[PDB]
């Protein structure tokens, strides 16, 4: 029936104000869609926040509000704290099902941001051995935890064959993720330029190999 | 206080049924809803039903209503959740929440893991990252099921460790953890990344060689 749209990822500084909204395709949000929010920290902790458009659940902090802002959903952190940086899912109970909005990732900026570290490996002599190549490509150390990868191969994009992960916390609160281009061993054969491009905050790092 | 406690991690094959339960703690679960959310690796969260115990009321999303089937033991404190005909796309965490009028998770169990495969268990490939401060890698390929450890030179070497998590490449696993060290270090001082795969019994060192 309805899809939910909430904003894919926010950033705020500590002690600021932001506010995330979540909107339905059926029209406004009334109070009958007792409009929920959530938060997912890492490792699959999950926590209550707002419950029937703006009840806060049992041990919730007050500069957490859940209201609705006209036709949406909204909540508003006053004065985010680092700890604050999470996933937070809206849900709406529409038609009998409870409806879940995507997503919004909320950055709050708790240290400096940080452009990533990004190491590319090419194919060991061991695996080629095998009739298989996966080159192998580690970007660690970034802030905020928002990454997007690219690969080119003698120039071309490369959209089959790869498999990324999703940025990972670090314990030193920065995030990795990595990814793969595997291919055949003959196929390693064909090309001679590898490059493996990662766009973080509007800029482009890029890692290139050449097969010799 | 309150505590919604899990069942485990299951493995099951395509066609199975499995039986998942969460019991109450520190609550009435007679006044209470139990739902449960399905969370697909990058498909978001849905909600799959909620079952009322104090009559075993029933609400199903359209979607689900052939796949699960809800019940509750109000003597035990526990609420059940039976899926049947599994299929791939049923791999997923399954929560079960606690929920009231106008909300269905205040306070949310830890996830149980499903994986639905036709593998069989495999151990790993182990293959040495060289470059040629240097970082150093292994990649952990082609293993069931998960999980992997992986350490560096048995512990000894436990800053500038990263290990990723696994992806699935056909129906196998593949990870790899890489370790920066200072650029003098290496090769004077081998470093060796240890691989264990206890489903299998695994234990594999593969010394990292420049290139
Ligand atoms: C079924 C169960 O039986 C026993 O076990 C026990 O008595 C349980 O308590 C009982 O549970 C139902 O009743 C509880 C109320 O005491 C309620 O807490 C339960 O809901 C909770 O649990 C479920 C699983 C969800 O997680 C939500 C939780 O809140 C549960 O409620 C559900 O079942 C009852 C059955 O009587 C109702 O159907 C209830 O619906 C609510 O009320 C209706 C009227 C709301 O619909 C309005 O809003 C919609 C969105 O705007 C709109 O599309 C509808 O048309 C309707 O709109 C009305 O206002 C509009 C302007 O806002 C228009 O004017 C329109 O014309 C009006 O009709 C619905 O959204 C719910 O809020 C249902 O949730």
């Amino acid at each position: 029936q309805a899809v939910v749209t909430q904003e894919s990822a926010l950033t705020t500084s500590p002690g600021e104000t932001v506010t995330l909204t979540c909107r339905s395709s059926t029209g406004t949000v009334t109070s009958g869609n007792h409009a929920n929010w959530v938060q997912e920290k890492p490792d699959h902790l999950f926590t209550g926040l707002i419950g029937d458009t703006n009840n806060r659940a049992p041990g919730v902090p007050a500069r957490f509000s859940g209201s609705l802002i006209g036709d949406k959903a909204a909540l508003t952190i006053t004065g985010a704290q680092p700890e604050d940086e999470a996933i937070y899912f809206c849900a709406l109970w529409c038609n009998n099902h409870w409806i879940f909005g995507g997503g919004t990732k909320l950055t709050v900026l708790g240290q400096p941001k940080s452009s990533p570290s990004v190491t590319l490996f090419p194919p060991s002599s061991e695996e080629l051995e095998t009739n298989k190549a996966t080159l192998v490509c580690t970007i660690t150390d970034f802030y905020p935890g928002v990454v997007t990868v690219d690969w080119k191969v003698d120039g071309t994009p490369v959209t089959q064959g790869m498999e990324t992960t999703q940025p990972s916390k670090q314990s030193n609160n920065k995030y990795m993720a990595s990814s793969y281009l595997t291919l055949t061993a003959r196929a390693w054969e064909r090309h001679s330029s590898y490059s493996c491009q990662v766009t973080h905050e509007g800029h482009t790092v890029e890692k290139s190999l050449s097969r010799a | 206080e309150v505590q919604v406690q899990q069942s485990g991690t299951v493995l099951a094959r395509p066609g199975a049924s499995v039986k998942m339960s969460c019991k109450a703690s520190g609550y009435t679960f007679t006044n209470y809803w139990m739902h449960w959310i399905k969370q697909r690796p990058g498909q978001g969260l849905e909600w799959i039903g909620a079952i009322y115990p104090g009559n075993s009321a029933t609400f199903y999303n359209h979607k689900f209503r052939a796949k699960t089937k809800l019940t509750a033991v109000t003597s035990t404190i526990t609420a059940y959740m039976e899926l049947s005909s599994l299929t791939n796309e049923d791999s997923a965490v399954y929560y079960c929440t606690r929920g009231g009028h106008g909300y269905y998770g205040d306070y949310w169990g830890q996830g149980a893991s499903l994986t639905v495969s036709s593998a069989k268990t495999t151990p790993p490939s182990v293959y040495p990252l060289a470059p040629g401060m240097v970082t150093l890698g292994c990649l952990v390929k082609g293993y069931f099921p998960e999980p992997v450890t992986v350490t560096w030179n048995s512990g000894s070497l436990s800053s500038g460790v990263h290990t990723f998590p696994a992806v699935l490449q056909s129906d196998l696993y593949t990870l790899s953890s890489s370790v920066t060290v200072p650029s003098s270090t290496w090769p004077s001082e081998t470093v060796t990344c240890n691989v264990a795969h206890p489903a299998s019994s695994t234990k594999v060192d593969k010394k990292i060689v420049p290139r």
